[PDB]
């Protein structure tokens, strides 16, 4: 049916056809409802004659909120599913409700992505709920961070052993080549966010993101002695596109108010 | 001699009795067996069972188990909505009514998780908030963790762990089975061996002993064979814990104290089997080749004999009896005896609709890999005959035609059943109740009326886990069923429904049916067309309501009907205390509430009604006693409403300080104060014409508006407050508040005027 | 649904067998 | 996430 519109250029129709689809409750896999509203918001943003901008608008909005949610869903079956941790008896049940109509975001973080530890993911649903708590979020961030410090530390240790002869713990994929170092692998996990909710979010205040992530580079010793760049914290944020004005004046304000480690020399 | 409300309220204390005279499971299972069903299609109005919704396993748990390198478990905690899955070392939970949940991960441990249970915390050893203790079981090590389900806006409980460091090594013997008591007593076994061990734990460390600590409570020494558990079952009436083993052996273990655990029963299958030869119907469905594959443990508040049910493969459901040698030292029991069977149903699913001995041979049930009882005997077995897909039998006692039955003598096992279809590639895991412990009353005669209780608590729902996510079952009650078949009946004659009438009258009998029909009328199962539904209900109590008639009279089967719901709708009242002595209220407002608004329901229905509906207008001798009785539950019901209004107008205000400033007598007479005597009785009266004049009094010394509650009382509690009274309370208004403002000069020459007029 | 409810209060034990 | 374990201190009185 939304082959025979879209060829007489009845993008709108098609477009609601799809979306009440992915919607609705008939056995639908939710890579299909991904399939259906991308389709959707397409279609929508696209003039279609006797229609008005209106009425496409709102549906382009709903189809790329019910997109958002759908993949974020879609992050999360996956990881859980490969998950080492997971057990096996969990994971079918973990299937079975999330492999099917797209489900509201207090779920996906309640009985899923806070329950499984998966921050990034918790971030981006912050992001697509409109959270508006920046202690929960910075709090988040602050368990991001330690999670992926610790897996770098993890991972550096086991190449370590393999470059010394010994044995790693039996079910340990060793690694041939030296690993990134934790400030390395942070920063990429901060990127990888940043790319995704595009740095206009509330889960980016920087003026209370910088100051953590330069408090994780001294209290973590990400500094010389290890070989790093002193201000890699500040390249960070500046490719990423912080305007420069503002990063002077959160530095600014660290100086200033001499806080947790800013303090002495 | 006796007046309206008094005689009324006679007809609801026999109707109460009525009630909780319902037969008890001994007596409908009596020694010997039954196969008595009634089939219905899933698809039906009739069907017992249905679901009504399904929750997906979260993509994530999938990532997580196809990345299992050894093993992997799925699990229910149905209590607080949560499901969990353990790969290898890694534990995860979510709440499953969630639609996008957050996934609870706990990595901590350090060997393969092969058990994870919630049970009760140990009393006194935790902080209030905590409300449940998970136990985590792993090759190596048994973990405790604290955990605060605590319920949000939603309707689904916030789950957040505390740690605790109570742990023991595991030892030798592998932990696949956990429960927990309601004490909070933590019992363990598994596949090794049948032994049974108990985890302790306390809140003070000592030198001389750990936080927590575990013992074998079955001391075993010497030459042992090669058995072990497929299961632990508790049940706290009796203190009673169960174990099943892999050679059909059942054992009962007696806690004879807080901390000992005794072996008091052990038997065998061939004990079970020699039991069923010495019965009058043996069968080829339990031989010395059948399996018991599940146990269910008979709580004392069901029944006094029988004690436990056990299934085979074969779908036989075998109910046991347990007796103690003396009367006097909780009793152990010290013997166990097979005692009645029920037999499987021999329709099988279908997908089109296909068209009086003791059928012992039927295979439809074969072979039946789990199994499930929930009081009052909502029983489902998942049947496995073919290696992909399960199917879901589900039945439950046939209440309406077990309470008509007469003589006692002619009580039997009667259900009804349905098949209901899960999708090929769902293997069914695990089956746990989602609502509260069904139970109609306190002991064995009444507990099973499904029919009283139909608008006191909900219906019953049950979490079915597969390894694709979980079902929603519901039971559904005769006024479902009722609304559902007059859905039907919406597009049909005036004979069509005649004819589904007489279904019901055939098995539920004509009060029940037309008490149904009262009750959809008054928007009962409307929680689930539905105008006309309810028309249609209106039109089936009047047509078929019947008419009294001379035998001293016989009322109509439509007076009886308001009588019976009447009675059910505050069975939870009548004879409950109004407070409890810093004094509070025995019912909670919230009951309160929608108690009263289904009363005033049932009287708008009444009023908007009263030409049409025979007996309410005034019309020989038949009709005038059926006037005068319809009359007496009409002042009834006001009344009611009346005094739930009462009660909740005097826990508004600071009752406790009203009871101090009271006399001794008024004091003990509302210590022992019941609803009934509330709603029908002079002292009720009397004493809440007493209190309400005693209310004011404080309320003048609050002093927060005297009019204000002058209107409340003056117009809803109406015919029991006085218009006298107001005005009299408005003028210790101004003598109390003259005496407020005593100190001014000008203003109380206005207030004493005022009180003076 | 894009509407969160965190509920910490009752949940299921993620590391943990089932009942 | 890992979840969060709040501490023994908490969790058991007094």
């Amino acid at each position: 049916l939304c082959r025979f519109y879209t060829t007489r250029s009845r993008f709108f129709e098609a477009a609601q056809v799809q979306t009440n689809l992915a919607k609705s409750d008939l056995n639908i896999s939710l890579k299909d409802r991904i399939i259906l509203l991308s389709r959707a918001k397409g279609n929508a943003s696209v003039n279609t004659i006797g229609i008005s901008r209106q009425q496409q608008q709102q549906l382009n909005h709903e189809a790329s909120e019910l997109l958002e949610i759908a993949h974020i869903q879609d992050d999360l079956l996956e990881r859980l599913v490969a998950d080492p941790r997971i057990p096996e008896e969990r994971k079918a049940e973990i299937e079975e409700f999330l492999d099917g109509p797209i489900r509201t975001l207090t779920d996906l973080f309640n009985d899923y992505a806070d329950q499984a530890n998966y921050y990034d993911l918790c971030l981006l649903i912050f992001h697509a709920a409109d959270f508006h708590n920046p202690r929960t979020i910075m709090d988040t961030w602050n368990n991001l961070i330690n999670q992926s410090h610790f897996e770098a530390e993890q991972r550096r240790e086991y190449w370590e052993i393999v470059q010394a002869g010994g044995d790693l713990p039996a079910g340990v994929i060793a690694p041939i080549a030296e690993p990134p170092l934790p400030y390395v692998y942070v920063s990429q996990q901060i990127q990888l966010i940043a790319h995704r909710t595009s740095l206009d979010s509330l889960i980016f205040p920087v003026n209370s993101l910088l100051p953590v992530v330069c408090a994780y580079a001294i209290n973590n010793g990400q500094d010389a002695s290890i070989g790093a760049d002193p201000c890699w914290p500040i390249q960070l944020f500046l490719n990423l596109g912080v305007p420069h004005a503002l990063m002077v004046q959160v530095l600014e304000n660290v100086l200033d108010t001499q806080e947790a480690p800013f303090t002495g020399r | 001699d006796l007046p309206p409300v008094a005689k009324a309220a006679q007809v609801v204390n026999q109707t109460l009795q009525l009630d909780d005279s319902y037969p008890d499971l001994d007596s409908y299972c009596r020694p010997g067996a039954s196969s008595d069903y009634e089939m219905q299609s899933s698809d039906s109005s009739w069907a017992p069972f249905h679901v009504v919704r399904h929750h997906n396993i979260p993509d994530k748990v999938f990532e997580h188990l196809n990345a299992g390198e050894v093993f992997t478990k799925l699990g229910l905690f149905a209590e607080i909505g949560y499901a969990w899955a353990s790969i290898d070392s890694s534990l995860f939970l979510w709440d499953y009514t969630h639609p996008n949940p957050e996934l609870i991960g706990y990595e901590e441990a350090t060997h393969t998780i092969t058990a994870v249970a919630l049970v009760p915390p140990k009393p006194g050893v935790f902080v209030k908030t905590i409300t449940h203790v998970l136990v985590v079981a792993t090759t190596s090590e048994i973990i405790l963790l604290g955990v605060s389900a605590t319920p949000t806006p939603s309707g689904s409980k916030s789950l957040t762990l505390y740690s605790t460091r109570m742990s023991v090594h595991r030892g030798g013997s592998d932990v696949s089975f956990i429960v927990g008591t309601k004490d909070g007593r933590i019992f363990l076994g598994g596949e090794s061996d049948t032994d049974i061990h108990e985890i302790f734990y306390q809140q003070e460390e000592r030198w001389f002993s750990s936080r927590c600590g575990k013992i074998n409570h079955s001391h075993p020494f010497g030459s042992r064979q090669q058995e072990w558990l497929r299961g632990l079952y508790v049940d706290d009436t009796r203190n009673l814990l169960y174990s099943l083993s892999n050679r059909s052996t059942i054992r009962t273990y007696h806690m004879e104290g807080p901390e000992k655990l005794t072996k008091v029963i052990e038997k065998d299958k061939t004990s079970c089997l020699r039991d069923f030869a010495h019965m009058a119907d043996s069968s080829p469905l339990f031989t010395d080749k059948t399996n018991i594959v599940a146990l269910s443990p008979i709580p004392a508040t069901e029944a006094s004999k029988l004690h436990l049910m056990a299934l085979t493969d074969t779908g036989c459901r075998l109910f046991l009896s347990a007796t103690s040698s003396a009367s006097y030292t909780a009793l152990a029991p010290q013997s166990m005896q097979l005692q009645f069977v029920k037999f499987p149903p021999r329709e099988s699913p279908t997908r089109i609709r296909t068209l009086s001995q003791l059928d012992k041979t039927s295979r439809a049930l074969d072979p039946s890999a789990l199994g499930f009882r929930f009081s009052p005997g909502y029983f489902f077995d998942v049947v496995r005959k073919h290696p992909n897909q399960d199917m879901l039998f589900v039945s439950a006692p046939d209440t309406g035609r077990i309470k008509v039955t007469q003589p006692a003598s002619a009580l039997k096992y009667f259900e009804q059943g349905t098949w209901i279809e899960l999708e090929n590639g769902n293997r069914t895991i695990e089956i746990g109740l989602t609502t509260a412990p069904f139970a109609a009353a306190k002991q064995p005669l009444g507990f099973g009326n499904e029919l009283a209780v139909q608008f006191d608590q909900v219906p019953g729902e049950f979490a079915v886990l597969t390894n694709t996510g979980v079902h929603i079952v519901r039971r559904r009650r005769l006024v479902d069923i009722f609304a559902k078949a007059l859905g039907n009946c919406v597009s049909a004659s005036d004979d069509a429904l005649e004819r589904e009438v007489r279904k019901f009258i055939n098995q539920y009998g004509r009060v029940e049916t037309i008490a149904a029909a009262l009750a959809v009328a008054c928007g009962q199962g409307s929680d689930l067309m539905d105008r006309n539904t309810e028309n249609l209900a209106r039109a089936a109590f009047i047509e078929y309501g019947g008419q009294p008639r001379l035998a001293s009279v016989r009322l109509s089967s439509r007076h009886d009907a308001l009588a019976l719901y009447l009675t059910r709708l505050v069975r939870t009242l009548w004879k409950a205390k109004v407070v409890q002595v810093d004094i509070s209220s025995t019912i909670p407002t919230s009951k309160l509430v929608t108690i009263q608004e289904n009363v005033e329901r049932l009287r708008n229905f009444l009023e908007a009604n009263k030409s049409t509906i025979q007996g309410l207008a005034p019309p020989d001798i038949a009709n005038q006693k059926e006037h005068q009785a319809l009359h007496a539950l009409q002042k009834l019901m006001e009344s009611i409403s009346e005094g739930i209004s009462f009660v909740l107008m005097l826990f508004d205000e600071r009752v406790s300080d009203i009871y101090a400033r009271l006399d001794a007598v008024s004091q003990q007479q509302l210590k022992d104060l019941t609803y009934e005597q509330l709603f029908s009785q002079t002292p009720g009266k009397e004493l809440a014409k007493v209190l309400v004049k005693a209310i004011v009094n404080r309320n003048i010394a609050s002093g927060a508006n005297v009019e204000t509650v002058a209107d409340a009382l003056r117009r809803r509690c109406g015919s029991f407050c006085s218009p006298d009274d107001v005005v009299t309370f408005k003028a210790q208004e101004q003598l109390q508040r003259a005496s407020e403002q005593a100190h001014n000069s000008p203003v109380l020459r206005a207030l004493l005027a005022e009180s003076l007029r | 649904h894009k509407k969160l409810v965190i509920n910490k209060d009752m949940r299921t034990d993620l590391f943990s067998p089932p009942n | 996430r890992k979840a969060k374990l709040l501490p023994m201190e908490e969790a058991l009185l007094p």
